[PDB]
């Protein structure tokens, strides 16, 4: 399919207080791999960031549009962007190509800038928001990524087992699919400081 | 999905579940299909997720221009316009369809709305996937100028009779009841189905992943 | 004084005032007309007297009462032409109410269309602000009647009962005297009101040939032009 | 002076000199009148022979709007012709749209808001027109209409344009209307243009007469004219 | 219809404009403000106009308009002729980083603001722009900058900068004592509040009066600094102790 | 229309623009009207008078809502009002169908004057005669505004426009202070409403919409009759 040209997968928990978000590395074309160094995961904000996953184009032009958009705004006001309201402007930015539309499956977390309170949500490429309290998912292995979450989730979890969580449920759904793979980074953020570290995955 | 509604005696109860899927994999255990228009007017969507998202939202900022202007309620009969001359100039290239539920001066009303135009003026319609199962409990148990509890009883009767039958279907039930003035909305109403409790300690320590480049950024 | 161009279009003077809407307000009164509205306790009546100088000019097509639609209808004053393209503008609006909305359109809500139309005539300074001036009723849900009037200015409120033409200055002194006096309103008490008000006012004590009367009640909420043979009928009721 | 340049500006007693001048320009062409029976209307224009200028039937002043419907224009000439081509195609489009005749009282009330709409702007001009509308029909009768530069536009049994517009219809009016045929009529129309017009302004001057009603079966033409011949005979039995 | 244009794009008789020289002096009129950059960092100094009693001060933001992460602007003229240009030039620098990905080096900026303002000055008989502005920011090829605007869509570069007719005076003063790349961030701080001492006919300049808005370059942020009321008041008691301390040799 | 388009208000030799304080002129003779943000809330109050007694009151608004915890009034012209009430009601749309969130306060006095700035240097039409004032409880702390017809905004503790609007001026600088509440606000607005107003004060003669963080809210005749008891 036209998703499963470039391939990759993009993960979000939540946590307790903290919320963690993950991808894989990969870029290639339909068999052959060209780097292992194509950013997935942009800031959009401190505490706050998104996940793009699908036609590696639409990445590249989605994350710069939600930019030019996003500065704008924070600049007509003062504050930062809510979680909620940054949802409503990218699934504003989906439906305006109603029938030309990007091939892209966007997965946003981040915290309250007020509290410590989380946030998770994802799209669909015309752009149904969708918000749950656990995890959300989206790229070509799917069916993997709910196997893992829906058997490894806990309600309360310290940043600590929410990293050891998150790490096995990508290691063995990644190396389950074939399109996807060489290596994984992890963000794991709260409300003090922001963790990014990369995992040993299998190079094959 | 499936989405139903009745006129009892004195308003209108509106239901449906909380399943979205993708595919054939459950993508979402609780969703919500049931939307504000005005403080009288509700309206359930079916089909194209986005579809009846966009289109609700548009519909329900004009009449909140509309009656802002007139300083009065809105009437059921100005969103039925509203709705069929719209979805009709797209060509019914956007599916949506659409249960339209309120009370006016006039009193309740109920309306079906299809992806190209033709709308009914119905006392009880049902839309979706699994909407033959919760119509066959209609005809079966129908009877006019029904009490408020009596039409509680039988539109949850139906709409658990699309989740016991449909694949596309099966969570919570949701409710709303509009009257003339009382206005009630249940997002958990009945939970016919729970999960299983998990007997494996899965949980290794932490420690057990191995990791090759940490990197640590405070912020204020 | 003149300043720039304030005397020619429409701009601002340095007292603050735009002259050629108080030019157009006393371009009403080239008619030579008046026009008499007076809503009661269940209906409302327009009265209006015309003026036929020939004997070959027609008699049914001077009359300035105009039906708008089934419910609401209207009388005209100012100048002639420029009253009756004002017509079909709300005509036209009266239609699209029920293609867009469904339901009957408001008697105070086709009175903001029309206004705002009229503020564009100021707003603009390359078009000409439409002398004439509006006078509507009709009957409302859980309202009663009512009674509307737009400005060339462009600006509407309700009343109780308001003269227009030539002669408001001495009509509205007479209605002044005569609502706040605890007056209970029925049917005729409003219409012999509405004769005798401009039958003081102009000093005739009329034929029944020269005066129309409009006239709308919440038990036929039609609007109806009435017939010379009961215009007789309650001007001799009047008559004691 | 100072406010009776441009159709927007307001004078300031509240009147638009424009209009003005363009009416009295109508006042300068000759005399033009028309007049019903009970069964049709009948056109006459008085038409003016300078020296030779023309091979007669030149530029004849009674056009032919619709198969029903006549003009009796006088006024300038030119513009005229504009706004027989305007009534000519707003007939064509009710044809086309709604599928039979056009009734006399819509095709009035269509060209009187196209002549208001030059009234507005300063871009163009009023017209300096003016003319007649004449028509029949069997579901309907006679009716005759009447429109002023300025946009005015209503009924009368009869009427005149032109210099002799008041002197013209004192005689008019000593006529009966009601119990005649238009046969008679089209020998009494030659006498009243017969009578005006003394041949001291200018020595030629000529008739034409046009005529639609339940003899021509609705169908609009020109008189016989050079055929039976009694308009000019029983015309020219006035000389005492 | 002919005789209601202004004519606003003909040349005088003498040979040359007739409307901008008019609308440059309603510039002089109605604020008063300046920069001054030598070193590392540089400041802008603000003046209020209207400093009644009732007024809410809760925009927390000032006529320093920060357009982008690296640069900001001063404005004076008209004051909401000035909010078409800041929603105007805000948007240039950020189509600009759509294109490139990229930020928008200083000088071109302005390039693009000075052929908007002079396209109503060309054609049309449009109303020009009553506003001259000033520039700050940081870039990656020259560092710390300053340009003066015009309303005829002339710029340039400068060290030290003026607005205002009251602050004709102070070019006077920014003449005598100016440095060549000696700006410790006291230095010329004690120097805004010794020009804004005399050229302020409000004595003893009051802490409401004023303000000032600095920009430092962090390690990679390129800090926008807008200091708070409680610094300004105890610059001013270090300049009134620096006046009392210079007098004793009179 | 053609295609003239050239902008009637140019710039004077002094350097001034004359059709904006000519119109400012329009607007110091309007009604007057009051709005104090006391603390909770913010107290609008308007002066009302019907020029005769046939007149009807239920019809013809001035507090006037936008949204459900934006309110707007003027000191102006009548006509020229309804015209960016509508604009600005159209305006909070586009807003909310974007961000699925209430429009604050200050966005609006963004907006609402761009609208208003560049309607003057657009060509061929005079600016308008309407000067506004604004309040909203968004995000705790309450918001008041004023927007005039030279298209700038400002933010006022308490503020007077209309006549006499210099005097209830220096009546609110000493009359009202720091901090209040929403009834002690009420007051003071009646007090200098009737500095300026005629002999008698009813329901009819003043009519005042609040702000409060439950949300926007028109108070009727009935209350203000009430609140009429301990007049000024």
């Amino acid at each position: 399919s036209i998703m499963s040209y470039n391939g990759g997968a993009v993960m979000a928990m939540k946590g307790k207080n903290c919320v963690a978000i993950a991808a894989d590395r990969r870029f290639g074309i339909q068999a052959q791999m060209v780097t292992t160094d194509f950013q997935k995961i942009f800031p959009m904000g401190d505490r706050l960031y998104i996940g793009l996953a699908g036609l590696a184009t639409d990445v590249q032009t989605v994350a710069q549009r939600l930019k030019f958009r996003l500065n704008l705004y924070e600049l007509k006001e003062g504050r930062q962007i809510k979680p909620y309201t940054l949802m409503s402007m990218v699934a504003n930015l989906l439906y305006e190509k109603r029938f030309g539309p990007y091939y892209t499956e966007p997965v946003i977390a981040g915290l309250d800038p007020k509290t410590f309170k989380p946030f998770i949500c994802s799209l669909d490429l015309i752009g149904c928001p969708m918000v749950t309290d656990d995890f959300v998912v989206s790229g070509t292995c799917a069916e993997q990524m709910y196997g893992m979450c829906e058997s490894l989730w806990e309600p309360n979890m310290d940043p600590d087992h929410l990293f050891e969580t998150i790490s096995q449920a990508m290691l063995n759904a990644v190396d389950r699919d074939a399109v996807s793979g060489m290596g994984v980074i992890v963000h794991i953020i709260e409300k003090d400081k922001i963790t990014t570290r990369t995992l040993k995955a299998r190079m094959d | 999905t499936t989405i139903a509604g009745v006129v009892y005696k004195d308003g209108i109860v509106l239901g449906a579940d909380t399943r979205a899927t993708e595919g054939m994999v459950v993508a979402d255990k609780n969703c919500s299909k049931i939307h504000f228009i005005s403080p009288n007017i509700y309206c359930c969507g079916a089909g194209t997720a986005a579809d009846t998202d966009m289109t609700t939202q548009l519909i329900s900022s004009n009449l909140e221009l509309h009656s802002l202007s007139t300083g009065r309620l809105p009437r059921v009969v100005t969103a039925n316009r509203m709705l069929k001359q719209m979805l009709f100039r797209y060509q019914g290239y956007i599916g949506a369809a659409l249960v339209l539920g309120g009370v006016d001066v006039t009193g309740p009303h109920l309306y079906s709305i299809y992806p190209h135009g033709s709308t009914d003026k119905l006392p009880y319609v049902t839309m979706g996937s699994g909407s033959l199962a919760a119509m066959a409990v209609f005809e079966d148990k129908f009877r006019p100028d029904m009490e408020e509890e009596e039409a509680k009883n039988l539109v949850s009767e139906a709409i658990a009779a699309g989740i016991f039958n449909d694949l596309g279907s099966g969570s919570n039930i949701d409710l709303c009841v509009i009257s003339k003035n009382k206005l009630d909305f249940l997002r958990p109403y009945t939970v016919p189905n729970k999960k299983g409790t998990r007997l494996g300690r899965y949980r290794c320590e932490k420690g057990t992943t191995a990791v090759l480049t940490e990197k640590i950024t405070p912020l204020e | 004084s003149s300043a720039g161009f304030d005397r020619h279009i429409t701009i601002f003077s340095p007292e603050g005032r735009l002259y050629q809407v108080e030019y157009a307000f006393k371009a009403i009164n080239q008619g030579g007309l008046t026009s008499v509205a007076v809503r009661g306790k269940d209906c409302a009546v327009i009265v209006t007297q015309k003026k036929v100088p020939d004997k070959l000019l027609d008699s049914s097509t001077v009359t300035h009462l105009f039906k708008i639609t089934e419910n609401i209808g209207c009388v005209m004053t100012g100048m002639t032409a420029d009253s009756r393209s004002q017509v079909q503008r709300a005509r036209y609006e009266a239609a699209n109410w029920k293609y867009k909305y469904g339901y009957e359109i408001p008697v105070d809500m086709l009175c903001k269309r029309i206004a705002d139309i009229s503020q564009v005539y100021t707003q603009n300074a390359e078009m000409r602000p439409l002398g004439c001036c509006m006078i509507l009723i009709g009957i409302d849900e859980e309202q009663g009647p009512q009674v509307y009037k737009c400005d060339p200015a462009g600006y509407y409120c309700g009343f109780k009962a308001t003269a227009a033409g030539v002669k408001q200055t001495e009509s509205t002194s007479f209605l002044e005297k005569k609502v706040k006096k605890k007056f209970d309103w029925t049917f005729e008490q409003t219409v012999e009101t509405a004769i005798t008000c401009l039958s003081t006012v102009l000093s005739i004590d009329f034929k029944p040939s020269e005066i129309e009367v409009g006239v709308v009640t919440v038990e036929n909420p039609k609007f109806r032009i009435l017939t010379e043979a009961e215009i007789d009928a309650h001007l001799v009721a009047l008559a004691e | 002076t100072g406010y009776d340049l441009s159709a927007s500006t307001f004078s300031p007693d509240g009147r638009v000199f424009q209009v003005e001048y363009a009416m009295k320009a109508v006042e300068n062409s000759s005399t033009a009148i028309g007049i019903r029976c009970k069964d049709g209307v009948v056109f006459g224009v008085e038409k003016l022979v300078l020296s030779k200028l023309y091979e007669e039937g030149s530029n004849k002043r009674l056009f032919n709007v619709d198969r029903h419907v006549g003009m009796a224009v006088a006024g300038l000439l030119a513009d005229a012709r504009s706004l027989a081509d305007i009534a000519r195609e707003e007939a064509s489009n009710f044809r086309s749209n709604f599928g039979y005749n056009i009734p006399l009282k819509h095709l009035a009330d269509r060209v009187a808001m196209y002549v208001h709409a030059y009234t507005l702007y300063s871009a163009v001009r009023p017209f300096g027109c003016s003319f007649m509308l004449g028509s029949y029909s069997v579901n309907d009768g006679a009716q005759l209409y009447m429109i002023d530069p300025s946009g005015v536009s209503y009924g009368y049994w009869g009427c005149a344009i032109g210099k002799a517009r008041q002197a013209a219809k004192t005689e008019i009016e000593k006529l009966q209307m009601k119990e005649m045929t238009c046969r008679d009529i089209v020998k009494e129309v030659a006498k009243i243009i017969y009578i005006v017009h003394d041949e001291v302004k200018d020595k030629a001057f000529e008739l034409e007469l046009s005529w639609v009603g339940e003899l021509t079966n609705g169908r609009h033409e020109i008189v016989p004219k050079d055929i039976r011949e009694e308009a000019e005979k029983y015309a020219k039995e006035s000389l005492k | 219809s002919r005789r209601y244009d202004s004519r606003t794009t003909i040349f005088s008789p003498e040979g040359r404009l007739y409307q901008v020289e008019y609308a440059m002096e309603a510039i002089g009129h109605a604020g008063t403000c300046l920069g001054i950059l030598a070193n590392d960092g540089v400041l802008l100094a603000a003046e209020r106009r209207n400093i009644h009693k009732l007024l809410d001060e809760v925009f927390f933001s000032e006529k320093i308009y920060k357009l982008n992460e690296d640069m900001a602007c001063s404005v004076a003229g008209i004051t909401s002729d000035a909010n078409v240009l800041t929603n105007e030039l805000r948007l240039i620098a950020q189509r600009y980083l759509l294109q490139y990905q990229e930020p928008i080096p200083c000088e071109q900026l302005v390039t693009a603001l000075c052929d908007i303002k002079q396209a109503y000055t060309q054609f049309g008989g449009k109303r020009p722009f009553g506003v001259s502005l000033l520039y700050i920011g940081w870039d990656k090829h020259y560092g710390f900058q300053l340009y003066q605007s015009d309303p005829s869509g002339n710029y340039g570069g400068w060290k030290a900068t003026c607005i205002g007719n009251n602050s004709a005076a102070a070019v006077s003063m920014l003449k005598q004592d100016y440095k060549e790349g000696e700006m410790t961030l006291k230095s010329a701080l004690a120097l805004a509040i010794k020009v804004l001492n005399k050229t302020m006919d409000v004595s003893k300049l009051s802490a409401e009066k004023v303000e000032i808005a600095t920009l430092t370059r962090e390690n990679g942020k390129t800090v926008i600094r807008v200091l708070k009321q409680k610094e300004v008041e105890q610059l001013i008691k270090k300049h009134e102790e620096e006046e009392a301390k210079a007098e004793r040799e009179k | 229309e053609r295609g003239y388009s050239f902008s009637l208000t140019t710039f004077s030799p002094s350097g001034k623009l004359v059709q904006i304080e000519y119109a400012l002129a329009a607007v110091a003779g309007g009604a007057p009207s009051v709005g104090i943000k006391a603390a909770n809330g913010v107290v609008l109050a308007t002066e009302k008078k019907q020029k005769s007694i046939l007149y009807d009151e239920r019809s013809v608004h001035k507090v006037e809502p936008i949204t459900k915890h934006i309110g707007l009034v003027y000191s102006g012209m009548g006509p020229d009002y309804r015209v960016l009430v509508h604009r600005a009601r159209k305006l909070a749309q586009q807003y909310y169908l974007v961000y699925q969130e209430p429009i604050p306060t200050a966005q609006l006095v963004q907006r609402v004057a761009s609208v208003m700035q560049e309607y003057t240097q657009s060509g061929g039409v005079r600016p308008f005669g309407v000067s506004l004032l604004i309040c909203g409880w968004n995000e705790g702390r309450p918001y008041l505004f004023q927007s005039d017809p030279s298209g700038a905004y400002f933010a006022w503790k308490a503020t007077a426009m209309g006549k006499n609007y210099v005097n209830g001026k220096t009546f609110l600088e000493k009359r009202y202070n720091e901090d209040l509440e929403l009834e002690d606000a009420i007051h003071t607005a009646i007090l200098t409403l009737k500095e300026s107003f005629e002999g008698q004060m009813t329901e009819d003669n003043i009519e005042v919409g609040i702000c409060n963080e439950a949300g926007f809210r028109r108070l009727t005749p009935t209350e203000v009759k009430d609140y009429l008891a301990a007049i000024a």
